């Protein structure tokens, strides 16, 4: 199967540099055109750059040009996009993907048919820092016939992502993780709830599994029910 | 480069209904016979897959549902059928001068309207033993997306200090979430007696409030 594999992203201050890198795997890397597309978060896809397979044709949208370089090499099956003068706007997941080039009887097209799947880049001034996790304690104002409402608070943390379960991933069903904000501080904040029946707020436990990996930290805190 | 507008940014659909999305070009993508415009459509989780090329002609396997038209400056993506595997968002791309995506239509499943229960966290104690306190808004479980969420502290209108997420519709209930967190100092906090949030819903027979009392629990 075709693989494409990003690499590279990672972080990096305003008016900064990082080279991103693109291995091609599973068909002739040198007889396909390529090219680079990024998301930003809660955005469209933006397409950023194209390269023929010699090299001869290069294409730049206008919010890289001049900060942005494509290149490739064919004899290690890899393309790259050097990027200098980042903002924080270019922070995003980019994409490698292949461009295909069909010609048949209704007239030529390409055809984006293979996209990796992305490496995060962020761009800021904020260093890596593990977030802390506060509980959302079932209580009166958690008002449900039957069941409750409790969650965790993972605040002030950088970068992106976290990965939040609950009882180890016993605990499934009812769970929300919301998309994380981006405080006027720098620093990221999501919350995960969930629902569970109230007459099992004493029966269970229930613990938020918190891991950052950017920062090497990993938290287990336990939501005590208040008994208001 | 070339701008390209899509509309609207969400459609909710009944599945067995017909569909359309419609794409603007800034200028004209007709030259010699074709429309340089293409439709992606990227489901939930997936990569992105072509769907209609040239303005009207559909990509191997995808099925008759799907159909482009339009010329010049103004295109349409029309599904005839609207099945639930068709969820995603849809994006028109130029070909003229390679490449520029449209914002991109999120196809969602519309469904009967539903009331979302509200919900509210006092600041927890071990945050208030950091100098800042953290209120949770809670609404879960409602349709459609829009709601109005205003913090509401002694009866003032609070701006400025709350955030708002909201997470992807569910796989199986079709559904929302909103969380909206008030930040404040401990100071800040421990000045102020009543926090509640106004909750604005369709669902709603009227603005339902959900409040709390400091110091309680």
């Amino acid at each position: 199967e075709v693989q494409l594999v990003e690499s590279g992203g990672g972080l990096v201050q305003p008016g900064g540099s990082l080279r991103l890198s693109c291995v091609a795997s599973g068909f002739t890397f040198s007889n396909y055109n390529m090219n680079w597309v990024r998301q930003a978060p809660g955005k469209g896809l933006e397409w950023l750059s194209y390269i023929s397979s010699s090299s001869g044709t290069i294409y730049y949208a206008d919010s890289v040009k001049g900060r942005f370089t494509i290149s490739r090499d064919n004899a290690k099956n890899s393309m790259y996009l050097q990027m200098n003068s980042l903002r924080a706007e270019d922070t995003a997941v980019y994409y490698c993907v292949r461009v295909e080039y069909y010609y048949g009887s209704s007239g030529y097209y390409y055809d984006f048919d293979s996209w990796g799947q992305g490496t995060l880049v962020t761009v800021s001034s904020a260093s890596t820092k593990g977030p802390s996790v506060f509980p959302l304690a079932p209580s009166s104002k958690s008002t449900s016939g039957g069941t409750a409402a409790l969650g965790c608070l993972v605040k002030d943390y950088f970068p992106e992502p976290v990965t939040v379960s609950w009882n180890s991933g016993a605990l499934t069903s009812g769970v929300h993780t919301f998309p994380a904000v981006l405080q006027s501080s720098g620093l990221y904040s999501l919350s995960s709830v969930v629902t569970v029946p109230s007459s099992s707020l004493g029966t269970q436990t229930y613990i938020c599994n918190v891991n950052h990996k950017p920062s090497n930290t990993k938290v287990d805190k336990k939501v005590e029910p208040k008994s208001c | 480069d070339i701008v390209m507008t899509q509309s609207p940014l969400s459609l909710p659909v009944t599945p067995g209904e017909p569909a359309s999305i419609s794409c603007r070009s800034s200028q004209s993508l007709l030259h010699n016979g074709y429309n340089y415009l293409d439709w992606y459509l990227q489901k939930p989780g997936q990569s992105p897959q072509l769907l209609i090329y040239l303005g009207s002609n559909r990509a191997s396997g995808v099925p008759d549902r799907f159909s482009g038209s339009g010329s010049g400056t103004d295109f349409t993506l029309k599904i005839s059928r609207v099945e639930a595997e068709d969820v995603g968002v849809y994006y028109c791309m130029q070909t003229l001068q390679p490449f520029t995506f449209g914002q991109g239509t999120r196809l969602e499943i519309k469904r009967t309207v539903a009331a979302p229960s509200v919900f509210i966290f006092p600041p927890s104690d071990e945050q208030l033993k950091s100098g800042t306190a953290s209120v949770v808004c809670l609404l879960n479980n409602f349709y459609p997306r829009e709601a109005k969420v205003q913090w509401k502290v002694d009866n003032a209108l609070q701006s400025g200090n709350s955030q708002e997420s909201v997470t992807e519709q569910d796989s199986k209930d079709s559904t929302y979430s909103l969380s909206s967190t008030l930040t404040l100092s401990k100071a800040d906090y421990e000045k102020h007696k009543v926090y509640a949030c106004e909750v604005t819903h369709q669902g709603l027979s009227s603005p339902v409030t959900k409040s709390f009392n400091r110091g309680e629990c």
